[PDB]
């Protein structure tokens, strides 16, 4: 009856979309035409001849990067209209993404929402996929965030940023799209997760020693986290988390809701064999101040909460010292409204492997993901990026032109403004 | 009609598929008594010529 | 004659109570198929206490299995000894109530625990007597607490004078997970204590400190903690379910340990207990029993006597034995150690003999004691509650679906005035 | 040597009284072609009731299949089990009478009720005492309550002394096909209060209500819908067909139900029913068959017993039994529910103990139960039947086929008065 | 005997006819010499040995399409004098096809009325299928629905109309025709289903995704649908829905029998194996707005007495659940004087499928023939196209040259008037 449907949209949405289905569909058997040869519910439905189809709808402006999914081999798993598409994008403009074009589209993806949530009994949660700091996965991003909040009520709404790195961003509009985004991220999100493209490249780098790395193991880091995020919802555990136990051990108030999050199994196949990856020593990586997927040291905040997702055969008294010992480290430092902070979850299946991917078979796994008040450095770092720009008013009258109302960048400031006070006095 | 002609207890009987697979479960180290099991053990100290 | 229905709520109430029906059925001889398989009177004539008879054998626990999510009931049926309970003994629930106490006893709670009495009402006047109810849960998780302290206070005032016997697991503050912990907590005291006769705080972690230091567990998993458990939970209803030269059923240990009305958080040991290699050298006498069941190291709760006193403690014996050897091993214990024995009460223990042991040990203790040394956690999780709740912890998932703030203040009042009143007599 | 003529009408009677009379002949041993095939006398020597003697040496049923639309019938005919009856017993019709009481009852149905009462006539006057018209008929549709309005009609002014009991469905009110239904059921009541001794009033949403949470059947069809319908007929005519402790056939069912003779809408049911499980986990005594007859989930009404006053109740026990369980389980109900049963009867109760069970059951019960709660049936279909009249929606095609709109409220105020005098009697 | 006649009048009747004729011969084996290889009495007769000859009368005054079916792979399955042609058209002219050239060609094609149904015991309705939008389907369409109402005026009268369409339109005297229709198909007419022609383009579009599809896939889905119609009657079912019943729990007053017609799924071979299609999800495309073949749009309006005719391995549970959702449904507003309005039944033959047509072997198929206060604007936009042209009297020379007397135009157009009012006031 669990069940999750997956929103994926952008270009950056798309892309991370098809390294998550691509690894879903080897992990619970299903050939890229569906068939395989009832642990798959939260993610695939049934046909009825043995046919699953993914539980997702993809999202974009352009036909470019959503054509590729249609005529590449993950084309006949997909049904062939979920892979929903326009005609010109957005422009990395967050205002055509919203206030025009993108507003034909949304009426056809909210069709299908409703026939891929109206097929299922029992909804936890509707994942989301998007790329702020842009056009089409911050305009149309934003108003989807609205238009699912109105119509599903409750019914929490999760979502995996990819917010721009703090110091190379390949745009300059992007300190605009991140700032105007902060008005659908924080109010109609729950589960906003906060993930920047340095901070796993520097994780390929450091971890899987890979120095050039491409989009596409971008992308397989992250597909891995949700795999196991997910895992207790799919999979059977001595602990299991779902979506309505994320929302309560993990987000104190309903403003303060931002996650930074670490896998750290993250081995090469050559480095993999000359350690143990044991419970202890998975986690000790998990707390690095440079496996954090945002480049944010946790070292110069607070954490506030913990949400760990040991994965594989991780025994439960193995996850308690572990966790005894982070405790007794004094390079971290728990906020004084929090005895205990530190959820943990155990799914006895391990993470799988894809064949000729970038990472190896391990037999354990640790997904933490964390609040703390560090992630304030991270909003305050665009904060510098929208000011050096808006302080004569650059690239704004190509936003007024569609219809922007001169003024919306403005409340934008004030509503970064606002989490930038709330997140300094929940640490005091 | 799936109902029993005569007991009104259906015949078919279905079999819906287990949604986990409902495995790894337990076992216990201990034995019947509250005591221990007769796992193979190790020696963890020095080489013992 | 006399009956127990045994509910069970929550992933650590269904898998605790799960091992329990698997140690019970093994002291009766029942299979997971259901048939007796041995030749003797004394180990089936008093099997309606747990089990009832339908038609062909079969004999069915009298379990109320009961949860919001349906992950570890099916655990259960699919395990060894879990096809024994009926399919409609199991009342299921989708969605969830995910660590939240009012999720199972304000909203998502109210709407299920409707069928759960029913289910509770017919494995409840389907008999002639009733002695009671045991119920098994968890106050440290949302599903467990929530509806489990709801059906403490309706089973309540629908029979106002069974014996509502409670092993609850205590959320202990120093290695465990889930933030909410002090939440759910201290609002399930509050119910717990004037609907709940006898509460059992049998924690986590000192059964850890049982698996780690008495029987040395290389990995303890959750199957052995719950073994230990179920075993200290076929030691208090011996006397209802085997005969014995002195016999003492749960109403015996609710007078003989309770001097005032509130007063009913009780500590627990179970001791035939030895090391890996030791079975071949450990002695099996009463006084050997007495100086482990009295080891604060053997403790379910980790709520160290030594920093209190015993109020008034019972020890219901197993096997065969002789009368004296109890009895002067119990005076000796108090003529020995007096400090953390209280004055104002004489002769501080009582007393019982089962004369049918468990399986294969020859001899056992259970060892009940309401000692006034569990405000030690009353206040543990107390001051987590309060660090939490002075600046605004996670409230608004506990306020938006309708507890006001005056409940949280009122429940960490009564928790305050039950550790005063513990302090009281110390 | 008392006789039935059975007489199914309708769509939904042909399918429903199909299915009777294939759970009374696997119950009294006759093959698809009538042969005897066991060896049991007690199985044969009441044949007479239900069926009749050949010369050819086939048991064919003394049955009247009655439906305006020649396809039906068709099926029944070519089911297994259809060889059984009369092919002089097929009265056609072939114009269909869709869905419209006036066409039932004025129009084309008017010129086959010539026709088919002298196939009652040919089975009727075939003895010297008929006990009773036992008939099953839709009151949703038009050839069901329609010319089941003309043969109830006519067969009482025939016989005036003689009983006839009326197995009739109601339409449904949460979902159903026929958007005439309240028009279809309020000009059908009129004359089923003033032409009926017994109603067994039978509805679709409780029938799927049972088969949803007594069987858990994933998968029911209109097939087991009647199945449980046929089982309940069985029951209420055992006696007449078998020996009992305490025999009680029709007639003492109707003069021990009835207070005054208009209420006469009964409640019918059966219950022993288990799940796929709990077949080896039920137990067969008769305190639990008396538990599952006074549930409101095992009622074939959806007008829930609680929500009213049982004017009188009685249950035709079946099986190898104890006279006394079967009574003082008729007392603990009404003393443990006391506020759930009128005042002014005390012994609101009838037990009758057959002694031949059902095949492969141990015992049965049916409960025809006459209570205050028929009260929701009629003031439902009086809220469908209101909001269509009152803008004449699809009158004149019931003027039409020729009736005037005083026919109509008529109709309503005999069940407007119907609701009213079960008013004081609670 | 089960039996139905089933006459086509016009270019359109005799087309649709022949997706008819086709679909029908298939469903019961009859091959195209009439020889296959007790359902077929509906449709067709027992002939010489083998013979069955389809119960039709195909009516046209061309030459052309009729003698081109006389030439056609279908010549001698027909009755070839059943095939009454005309021999000069109506010329998209009321007048020319009831008054000049359309009385003689009627007095020979009742003859055929007359050996159909002296030929066949127990006679139900007629099927009439006429356009609307031109002569012949009206002319012909009025006179043959006079007459036979007189000398059959007790039986029922399917007629299956084509409405003219709102934009597009292949005449501009149609707006006359329509006007100049209403005589006959407010009284002579038992029951009107009006179908459209942009209603089967965008099903076209949305559904079977054919980019460029011709007036025989539109005759395909109108014959698909006649199947679901008449299905009960030739074949077996649970819930049987016979002629009778179409009409008895459809039509509230004697002049609101104008039904609308929606079939689901109208799925192509891409999307049947993608989806579950199970009665739950058949019933929301059905209640889809969009899918009406009326352009017709059902929020604006509201329900009034709505049919369903599930075909295939349908469980009556199914029927029940699925309806009572649609009920829930808060968009779909039903009338206060009908708590119930849901007509449904059930048949067990599975839909059909032409070789190489445009529709893919799907198990089970819904038809939805209903009542509401929308079909009121489908009349109100065809007012509006009457007195633009008719303000300065356009394109009266031929039907006042033809015989008509010019007050018919008023007349036709008070009483269509009188229509709307009737439709407004019966949802009060
Ligand atoms: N994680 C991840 N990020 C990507 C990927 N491709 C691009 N990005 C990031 O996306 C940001 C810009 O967004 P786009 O890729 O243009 O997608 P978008 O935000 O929806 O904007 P559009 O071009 O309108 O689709 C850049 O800063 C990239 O760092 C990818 O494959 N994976
Ligand atoms: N659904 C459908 N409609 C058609 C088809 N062919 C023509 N029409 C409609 O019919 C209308 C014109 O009338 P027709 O049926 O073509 O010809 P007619 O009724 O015989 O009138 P005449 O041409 O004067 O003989 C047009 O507006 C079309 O919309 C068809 O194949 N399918
Ligand atoms: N004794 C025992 N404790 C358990 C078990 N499972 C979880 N726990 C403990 O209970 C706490 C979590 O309770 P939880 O399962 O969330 O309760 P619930 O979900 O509300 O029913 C953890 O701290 C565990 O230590 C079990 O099977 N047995
Ligand atoms: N239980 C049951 N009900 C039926 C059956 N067939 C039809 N019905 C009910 O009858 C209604 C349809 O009217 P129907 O009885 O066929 O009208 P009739 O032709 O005059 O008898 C539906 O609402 C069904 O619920 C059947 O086989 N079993
Ligand atoms: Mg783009
Ligand atoms: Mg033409």
């Amino acid at each position: 009856m669990r069940e999750v449907i997956s929103i994926h949209v952008g270009q950056a949405g798309i892309q991370i979309g098809n390294a998550c289905w691509e690894l879903f569909c080897l992990e619970h058997g299903i050939q890229p035409d569906g068939q395989m040869p009832d642990a798959f519910n939260t993610f695939f439905s049934e046909t009825g001849a043995g046919k699953h189809v993914p539980r997702c709808v993809f999202l974009d402006l352009e036909p470019t990067v959503v054509d590729e999914v249609r005529t590449g081999t993950y084309r006949h798993l997909f049904h062939p209209e979920q892979l929903i598409s326009g005609k010109e994008d957005a422009a990395n403009n967050f205002a055509r993404g919203h206030y025009t074009i993108g507003k034909e589209i949304v009426d056809l993806s909210l069709d299908r929402i409703r026939k891929l949530a109206d097929n299922c009994t029992g909804l936890q949660g509707f994942l989301m996929f998007n790329a702020v700091g842009g056009g089409t996965g911050s305009g149309l991003g934003c108003l989807l965030l609205e238009r699912l909040s109105v119509d599903y009520g409750k019914k929490s709404k999760l979502n995996f940023c990819s917010w721009p790195s703090p110091q190379v961003s390949t745009a300059v509009v992007e300190p605009y799209n991140s700032v105007l985004s902060t008005h659908s991220l924080l109010e109609h999100t729950d589960v906003a997760v906060m993930l920047d493209n340095e901070a796993i490249y520097d994780i390929c780098r450091r971890n899987l020693d890979i120095e050039r790395p491409t989009y596409t193991n971008l992308n397989r880091l992250i597909a891995q986290v949700i795999s196991s995020l997910t895992a207790s919802l799919r999979f059977d555990g001595a602990l299991n988390v779902d979506v309505t136990e994320f929302q309560t051990n993990l987000v104190p108030y309903p403003r303060i809701h931002f996650m930074l999050s670490s896998y750290a199994p993250i081995i090469s196949a050559e480095k993999a064999y000359h350690e143990q990856l044991s419970v202890a020593e998975i986690t000790n990586s998990a707390f690095e101040p440079a496996s954090m997927m945002a480049k944010c040291d946790p070292r110069h905040g607070k954490y506030m909460a913990c949400c760990l997702m040991y994965r594989g055969d991780v025994v439960p008294k193995d996850v308690n010292a572990a966790v005894a010992t982070i405790k007794t480290k004094r390079t971290i430092q728990f906020v004084d409204w929090c005895p205990t902070g530190f959820k943990c979850g155990i799914n006895y299946q391990p993470p799988t492997v894809v064949p000729g991917g970038d990472l190896a078979k391990v037999m354990r796994a640790v997904c933490m993901i964390s609040n703390s008040t560090a992630i304030a450095e991270v909003f305050s770092r665009m904060d510098h990026k929208f000011d050096l720009m808006y302080a004569k008013r650059a690239f704004v009258h190509w936003y007024v032109g569609e219809g922007m109302e001169e003024g919306e960048f403005s409340e934008a400031r004030e509503d970064l403004a606002a989490l930038e006070k709330d997140y300094e006095e929940v640490g005091i | 009609t799936s109902l029993h002609m005569s007991k009104l207890v259906p015949v078919t009987d279905l079999s819906p598929r287990p949604s986990f697979r409902y495995h790894a479960d337990t076992g216990s180290l201990d034995a019947t008594l509250l005591p221990v099991d007769a796992v193979p053990q190790e020696r963890i100290g020095r080489r013992l010529i | 004659m006399r009956e127990i229905v045994h509910v069970q709520g929550g992933q650590c109430g269904n898998q605790i109570g799960a091992k329990f029906w698997e140690v019970i059925s093994d002291e009766h001889g029942i299979d997971p198929t259901g048939t007796y398989c041995g030749d003797s009177d004394l180990q089936l004539e008093r099997i309606n206490v747990f089990y009832n008879e339908a038609t062909g054998g079969r004999f069915v626990p009298r379990a109320i299995l009961m949860d919001l999510e349906p992950g570890t009931m099916d655990s259960v049926r699919a395990g060894p000894f879990g096809q024994l309970f009926r399919p409609d003994n199991f009342v299921f629930g989708q969605t969830g109530a995910g660590n939240n106490w009012a999720k199972g006893h304000y909203t998502e709670g109210a709407e299920l625990i409707d069928s759960v009495l029913d289910v509770v009402r017919k494995e409840a006047e389907g008999c002639d007597c009733l002695q009671g109810f045991q119920i098994t849960h968890s106050l440290g998780g949302g599903t467990g607490s929530g509806m489990g302290t709801l059906l403490i206070s309706k089973v309540r005032e629908e029979y106002p004078d069974r014996i509502m016997e409670t092993f609850s697991v205590f959320p202990s503050p120093k290695v465990s997970d889930t933030v909410v912990e002090p939440y759910n907590a201290t609002l399930s005291v509050h119910q717990l204590v004037e609907n709940a006769d006898e509460v059992q705080v049998i924690d986590n972690e000192a059964l850890y400190d049982i698996c780690f230091r008495t029987l040395k567990l290389t990995t303890p998993t959750y199957g052995d903690l719950n073994h230990l458990v179920s075993a200290a939970m076929s030691g208090v209803t011996c006397c209802l379910r085997f005969p014995g030269q002195l016999n003492s059923d749960l109403r015996k240990l609710a007078v003989n340990l309770i001097p005032f009305p509130r007063l009913h958080f009780f500590l627990i040991g179970f001791a035939p207990l030895t090391s890996r290699g030791s079975q071949q050298y450990r002695a099996l006498s009463v006084p050997e029993l007495t100086q482990q069941m009295f080891d604060a190291k053997n403790m379910m709760c980790a709520s160290d006597p030594r920093h209190g006193r015993y109020l008034t403690a019972s020890a219901m014996f197993r096997g065969r034995m002789s009368t004296k050897e109890v009895d002067e091993q119990m005076l000796n214990v108090q003529n020995k150690n007096s400090s953390y024995f209280v004055e104002w009460i004489p002769n501080n223990m009582k007393s019982s003999v089962c004369d049918i042991p468990p399986k294969g040990l020859k001899m056992s203790v259970t060892f009940v004691g309401n000692s006034t040394a569990i405000q030690e956690m009353f206040k543990r999780v107390s001051d987590q509650f309060t660090a939490m709740f002075r600046r605004k912890a996670f409230l608004h998932w506990y306020t938006g679906e309708g507890m006001d703030e005056m409940e949280f203040t009122e429940a960490e009042s009564n928790m305050n005035d039950l550790v005063s009143e513990y302090q009281q007599y110390q």
